[PDB]
């Protein structure tokens, strides 16, 4: 089956595990290149295009 | 030779949405 | 038939053939070559009708299938012009016991037009040919 | 169920039914490749080898019968121009209807693998389980692949017991299929000499004959058959897909820049003899050879063959195409007729004037016409206030030696302007556009769209490798990651990353 | 024999004795000084 | 599992899966064929690139 | 030789959603490259 | 005639739209 | 317009085909 | 280019025919 099914909606688990994605990530580049703090990295996310577009327009 | 310019098209549907029709209903069979 | 698939018929003939040598023959001999010219008619006759019941002096002038563009067809007049092609009949074997003579031909003649709906193609034929000549 | 996008993976451990797709896939190929043939073969026109030749008629598959020894039709014809040729039942139509019956029996045989899926020969015998032993199945097809290159190289192209291959002059005017000799020198590595063909398919024959034999015979080291997954048939199919888009990157580079194998009397010239006026110096070459021999203008010019100025025009170059301009070459500029002879532009005061010739870059391209030494004579004004050197105002008239103008003059300034833009694009050629409708913008040849079928798809099978190759070496956790994995992944727990045994413990 | 040739003939020479060769000797003796205790 | 003829003359040449030389084996002569070949290949691009002129012929279509 | 039942057979499935992103992208894709294909 | 095909395709996107908004497979919490 | 003669049928078809495709994997599933 | 709808409507028929024949519902008795 799809890996999307392991997801229920309304869960309140979380589905990936962001201590291995974190241990990924800050071997790619380093360790404190790396989000540890998921509200952090979704700011982010959320800012940098925002912000760009901001300045285009 | 000089036929019918939407006479691909119209043989072409003709055939193929009753296939798709017979296709869909047969392959649903046993739901 | 052609290369291409172009299908040639042709009407291959020795019609009204005249043929002239060289002039001061005491004989015919292995060096009499007859060369002249005859007529060649038209492949289709005059009472040949088209896969539309069109021709010359029989059935329509017109494009009876096509009421509204009836006329409007180079091909609804047919024509049967006489054509001429040229003939050299060279003798390559006399035998004077019972007057035979044989040998070769070759020959230059237009193909069929169509009754006038196609140009004529040029045919060129070679063969062998016999005769008695009486003495 | 399963998602859509893994419908086929129901054949990944069934072998039986893993032959009847690929069957069916060979089956679809082979079919393809025949009617592809037959119906080229019902449009193909063959009455003009010269003006009218495959590549300006979109043919595809019949250049790839020509180039290994199929040069003829049942029905009189061949690519050469030759006619009366007797081929055999080996004809265009003879491939065609081989590739038609292949066809059929693959997919009768495939019908049979996908029933009868069960054969005691895809079972282990020490367990119960399907089982391929891939390293032993790998000799056995290197072998065969190794016999098959060695036999076409050593049978068919050296025509020892076959046709040989097409070979051509290098302006691409005496083309014929004619046995070639291996080059086993330097030169044998040459992409130009078919001699290097014949090499490479004897020793590399030779070479996968060898390395079958060791491959039948020596088992994986234990390293390589856990590093590579050898149980795993995925590996395989990651390192094919590999081999397979190095080889496609290969045929799209050798038909883009020209090759023995990729003959201009099949697939068109290419870009490069355009850019760098490889015909243009071979035709000024010859003309000044019979103008030093003692000959006249017209003389001269009349001795250049019409299908050398045939490739010396750019809308015969591949890279003038558009993405959405489709089919026959013909649809663009139309039926190429005759050519219409060399102009020869010269100015009031009588300076030869030579027109800008057109890069493949420009959709358009402005009319300049230059003098011996470089310097602008005439050119046609955009604007008109301030023009200097409109041909009406420099007097320029055009006088064309060869070809269907040959002795003729031209002063008025509308016809030596058209005549300017004509010669613009190259050598002048009449086109007949009312057979094909044809709309005036120029398409690509066979070679172009093989280069860019050939270049995409490569591109593609890379990712193809990267998902496959990904999927083989991470198949433990393709559901997803160990339910813990927060001890193994921390910083600085372990001197190793990833290893258990190699915790600090500090 | 070309001086394009020995230019690529010297071209492997020295990729391998200035690139790759000092590379693996550094990194075999960094590996076989700097072990892992496990 | 079905037997078939055919199936029975091709068993031995299905019947080693899994079979492995231990350890290295001969992967060291693999890393030389294939050192060996990565300079082959360099060979022929740099032939057709025109980087390497050999004598005796030229990469054009005169050859 | 027997006709046995095959058990790999797996159900393939497409849900609602899916359907809907597929038909959205096939829309959109004609949208995209019919004027390239009438041209 | 072109134009047609234009209509037509324009007019599947949106209804496309229309029964993936008003006929959405519902989210439900189970 | 002198548009593609093929255009038409290019345009029906890489629209019908895949939807006819997804419909069928849609209506069966649940089987 | 009638001919190759042509050809495509006498294919499918004939296809079907294969089919038909060799992948029909087998009569069981029950
Ligand atoms: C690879 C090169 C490159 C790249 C990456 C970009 C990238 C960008 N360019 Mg630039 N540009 C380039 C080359 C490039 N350009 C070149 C070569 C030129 C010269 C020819 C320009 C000339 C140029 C101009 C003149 C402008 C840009 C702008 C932009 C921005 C457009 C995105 C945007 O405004 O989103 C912002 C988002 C929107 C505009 C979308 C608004 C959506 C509304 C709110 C809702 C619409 C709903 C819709 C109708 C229906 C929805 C469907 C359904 C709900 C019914 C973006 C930053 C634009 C820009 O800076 O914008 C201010 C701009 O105006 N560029
Ligand atoms: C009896 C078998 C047979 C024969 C004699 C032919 C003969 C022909 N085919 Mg057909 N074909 C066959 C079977 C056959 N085919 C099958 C089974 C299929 C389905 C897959 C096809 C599908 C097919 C297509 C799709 C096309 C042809 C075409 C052709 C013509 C050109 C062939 C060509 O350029 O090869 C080119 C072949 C190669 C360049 C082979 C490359 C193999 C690579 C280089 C090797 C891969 C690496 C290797 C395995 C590892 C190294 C080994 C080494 C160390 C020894 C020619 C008339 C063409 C044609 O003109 O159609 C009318 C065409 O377009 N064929
Ligand atoms: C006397 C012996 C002999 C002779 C004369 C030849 C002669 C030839 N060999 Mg063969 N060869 C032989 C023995 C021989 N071989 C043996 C024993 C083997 C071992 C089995 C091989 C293996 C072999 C291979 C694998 C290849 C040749 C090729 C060639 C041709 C080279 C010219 C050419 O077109 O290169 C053109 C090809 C290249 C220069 C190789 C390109 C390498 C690319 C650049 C690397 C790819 C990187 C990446 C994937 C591409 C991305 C690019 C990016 C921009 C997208 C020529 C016919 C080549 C060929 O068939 O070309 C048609 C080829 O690829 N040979
Ligand atoms: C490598 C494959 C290949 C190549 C190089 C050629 C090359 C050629 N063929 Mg052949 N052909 C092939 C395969 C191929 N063909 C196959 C498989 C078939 C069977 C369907 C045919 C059927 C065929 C016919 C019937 C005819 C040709 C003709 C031609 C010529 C014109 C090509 C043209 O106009 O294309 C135009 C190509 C395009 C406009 C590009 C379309 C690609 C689409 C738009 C991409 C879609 C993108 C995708 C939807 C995006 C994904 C979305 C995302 C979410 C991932 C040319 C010599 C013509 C000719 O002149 O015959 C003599 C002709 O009449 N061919
Ligand atoms: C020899 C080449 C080859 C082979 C045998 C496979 C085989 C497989 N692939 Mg892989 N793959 C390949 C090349 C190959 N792929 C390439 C080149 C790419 C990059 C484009 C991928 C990208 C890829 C992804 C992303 C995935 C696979 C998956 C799979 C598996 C199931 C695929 C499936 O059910 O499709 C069913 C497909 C359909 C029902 C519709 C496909 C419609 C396509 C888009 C257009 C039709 C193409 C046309 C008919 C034929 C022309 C293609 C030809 C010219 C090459 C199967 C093992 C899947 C997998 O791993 O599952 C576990 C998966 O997720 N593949
Ligand atoms: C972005 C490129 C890229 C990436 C990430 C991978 C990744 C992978 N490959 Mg692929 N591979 C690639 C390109 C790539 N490959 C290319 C271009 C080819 C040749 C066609 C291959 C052929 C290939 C095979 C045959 C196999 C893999 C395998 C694998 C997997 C194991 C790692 C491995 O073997 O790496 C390969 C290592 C590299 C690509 C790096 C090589 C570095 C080269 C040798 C440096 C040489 C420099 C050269 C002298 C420069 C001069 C060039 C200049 C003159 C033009 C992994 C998924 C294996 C697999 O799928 O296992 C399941 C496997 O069996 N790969
Ligand atoms: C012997 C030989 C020859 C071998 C050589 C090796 C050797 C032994 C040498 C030793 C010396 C050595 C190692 C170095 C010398 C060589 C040298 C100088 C190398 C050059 C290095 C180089 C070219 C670097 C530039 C490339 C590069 C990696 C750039 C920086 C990239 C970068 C800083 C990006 C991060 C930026 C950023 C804002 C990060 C967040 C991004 C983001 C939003 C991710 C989303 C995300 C993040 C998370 O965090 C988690 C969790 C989740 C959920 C998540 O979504
Ligand atoms: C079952 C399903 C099969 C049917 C599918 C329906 C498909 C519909 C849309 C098909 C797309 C092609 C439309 C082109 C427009 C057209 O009418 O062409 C029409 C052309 C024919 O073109 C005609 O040719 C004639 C001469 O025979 C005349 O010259 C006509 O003037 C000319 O229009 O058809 C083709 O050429 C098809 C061959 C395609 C080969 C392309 C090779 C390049 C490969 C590219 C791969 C790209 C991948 C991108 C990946 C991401
Ligand atoms: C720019 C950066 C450059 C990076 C380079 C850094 C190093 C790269 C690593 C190379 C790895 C290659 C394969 C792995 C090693 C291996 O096979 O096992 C290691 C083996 C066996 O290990 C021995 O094996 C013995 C038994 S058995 O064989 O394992 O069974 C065992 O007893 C013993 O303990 C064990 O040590 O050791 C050797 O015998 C070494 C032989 C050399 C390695 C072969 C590589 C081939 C490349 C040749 C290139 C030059 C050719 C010239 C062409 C013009
Ligand atoms: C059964 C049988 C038979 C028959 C056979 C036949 C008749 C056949 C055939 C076949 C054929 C006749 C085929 C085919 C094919 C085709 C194909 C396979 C194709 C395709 C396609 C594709 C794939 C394409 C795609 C595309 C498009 C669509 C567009 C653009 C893009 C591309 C190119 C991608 C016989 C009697 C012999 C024998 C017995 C058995
Ligand atoms: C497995 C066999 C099953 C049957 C499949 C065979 C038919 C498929 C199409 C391929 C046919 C190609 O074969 C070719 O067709 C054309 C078109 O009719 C023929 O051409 C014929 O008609 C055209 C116009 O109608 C004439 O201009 C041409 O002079 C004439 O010979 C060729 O003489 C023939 O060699
Ligand atoms: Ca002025």
């Amino acid at each position: 089956e799809s890996q999307n099914y392991g997801y229920k909606f309304g869960q309140e688990e979380e589905t990936y595990n962001i201590v291995a994605a974190h241990g990924y990530f800050g071997r790619l580049i380093f360790q404190y290149a790396s989000f540890n703090n998921s509200r952090s990295l979704h700011f982010f996310l959320g800012a940098w295009p925002v912000i760009g577009i901001w300045f285009t327009a | 030779m000089q036929v019918n310019n939407l006479g691909f098209i119209a043989s072409i549907l003709f055939v193929l949405v009753p296939t798709v029709f017979l296709l869909i209903l047969f392959i649903q069979t046993g739901k | 038939l052609l290369p291409g698939g172009e299908e040639v018929p042709f009407f291959f003939t020795v019609k009204n053939f005249t043929g002239t040598t060289e002039p001061g023959f005491t004989s015919i001999n292995s060096s009499t070559d007859f060369v002249g010219d005859f007529n060649v008619p038209s492949y289709r006759g005059a009472g040949f009708l088209d896969p539309k019941a069109r021709g010359l002096y029989t059935g329509y002038d017109n494009a009876v299938a096509l009421p509204s563009a009836a006329d409007k067809f180079r091909t609804n007049k047919k024509e049967t012009p006489l054509g001429k092609g040229t003939l050299s009949l060279q003798v390559t074997q006399v035998d004077g016991s019972t007057g035979e003579i044989a040998g070769i031909f070759e020959s230059e003649q237009p193909s069929d037009t169509d009754l006038g709906a196609k140009e004529p193609l040029d045919v060129k034929v070679r063969g062998i040919f016999y005769g008695r000549v009486d003495t | 169920g399963l998602p859509w996008y893994r419908v086929h993976t129901v054949v990944l451990n069934d072998p039986g039914r893993l032959i009847s797709v690929h069957l069916m896939h060979t089956a679809l190929v082979a079919g393809w490749a025949g009617s592809m043939a037959l119906y080229e073969l019902a449009i193909f026109d063959s009455s003009d080898a010269v003006l009218n030749p495959m590549w300006r008629q979109g043919m595809f598959v019949l250049p790839f019968m020509a180039r290994l020894g199929v040069t003829s039709s049942w029905n009189g014809w061949s690519v050469t121009g030759e006619t009366g040729l007797d081929p055999g039942f080996w004809s265009f139509e003879g491939v065609a209807a081989a590739h038609i019956v292949l066809s059929g029996l693959l997919f009768l045989a495939a019908v049979w693998h996908w029933v009868f899926w069960d054969l005691e020969l895809f079972v282990d015998p020490r367990t119960g389980e399907s089982a391929l032993d891939l390293p032993k199945m790998f000799g056995i097809h290197l072998f065969l692949s190794g016999l098959l290159c060695f036999g076409f190289g050593a049978f068919h192209l050296t025509g020892v017991w076959g046709p040989g291959m097409w070979v051509s002059d290098p302006y691409g005017l005496t083309g014929h299929v004619q046995p070639v000799a291996p080059e086993w020198g330097p030169a044998g590595f040459n992409p130009f000499n078919p001699g290097g063909v014949v090499a490479h398919h004897i020793a590399a024959g030779i070479v996968g004959i060898i390395a079958g034999l060791f491959h039948l015979t020596v088992r994986p080291p234990e390293r390589l058959y856990k590093a590579l997954r050898m149980g795993n048939i995925e590996t395989v199919l990651s390192s094919s897909i590999a081999a397979v888009f190095f080889a496609a990157f290969v045929v799209a580079g050798t038909m883009w820049y020209g090759n023995a194998t990729t003959p201009i009397e099949l697939f068109g010239p290419t870009r490069y003899q355009w850019d760098k006026g490889y015909f243009q110096e071979e035709i000024q070459r010859r003309v000044d050879s019979q103008l030093a021999e003692g000959a006249s203008l017209s003389e001269a010019w009349s001795t250049i063959p019409e299908k050398l100025a045939f490739y010396d025009y750019v809308g015969n170059s591949p890279a003038k195409g558009g993405l959405f301009r489709t089919g026959a070459m013909n649809s663009g500029d139309g039926i190429a007729q005759e050519w219409i002879g060399h102009p020869i532009f010269k100015d009031k005061e009588g300076r030869e004037l030579e027109v800008r010739r057109m890069p493949n870059f420009f959709e358009t391209f402005p009319v300049i016409m230059t003098d011996a030494d470089g310097v602008v004579r005439a050119d046609i004004p955009f604007r008109r206030s301030e023009s200097k050197f409109s041909v009406e105002q420099t007097g320029v008239t055009v006088s064309f030696y060869g070809g269907a103008l040959d002795g003729q003059t031209f002063s008025n300034p509308s016809d030596v302007k058209k005549f300017a833009r004509k010669a613009q694009l190259g050598e002048g050629f009449d086109f007949d556009t009312e057979t094909f409708n044809s709309d005036g913008v120029f398409r690509t040849s066979p070679r172009g769209w093989f280069t860019f079928g050939h270049a995409v798809f490569a591109l593609l099978f890379f990712f193809g490798h990267i998902w496959h190759g990904s999927r083989t070496l991470f198949r433990d956790v393709f559901a997803g990651v160990d339910p813990g994995l927060e001890e193994q992944v921390e910083f600085g727990v372990f001197a190793k990353v990833g290893d258990l045994s190699t915790r600090k413990e500090a | 024999m070309t001086p394009s040739l020995a230019n690529f003939l010297w071209s492997l020479v020295l990729g391998a004795a200035i690139v790759l060769i000092p590379a693996t000797v550094g990194l075999i003796f960094i590996s076989q000084k700097d072990k892992i205790t496990r | 599992a079905q037997r078939t003829r055919l199936g029975d003359i091709l068993r031995p040449l299905n019947s080693e899966y899994g079979k492995v030389v231990p350890g290295w084996g001969t992967t060291p002569v693999m890393g030389v064929f294939m050192a060996l070949f990565l300079v082959f290949l360099l060979i022929i691009l740099q032939i057709y690139n025109s980087s390497l002129i050999l004598e005796g012929f030229s990469v054009d279509w005169a050859g | 030789m027997d006709r046995n039942s095959n058990p790999n057979r797996q159900p393939v499935e497409l849900n609602r959603t899916s359907l809907y992103l597929g038909l959205l992208l096939v829309a959109v894709l004609g949208i995209l490259f019919s004027s390239y294909f009438f041209n | 005639m072109e134009s047609v095909a234009y209509i037509l395709v324009l007019t599947m996107a949106l209804a496309v739209l229309f029964f993936a908004i008003a006929f959405r497979e519902p989210p439900r919490i189970e």
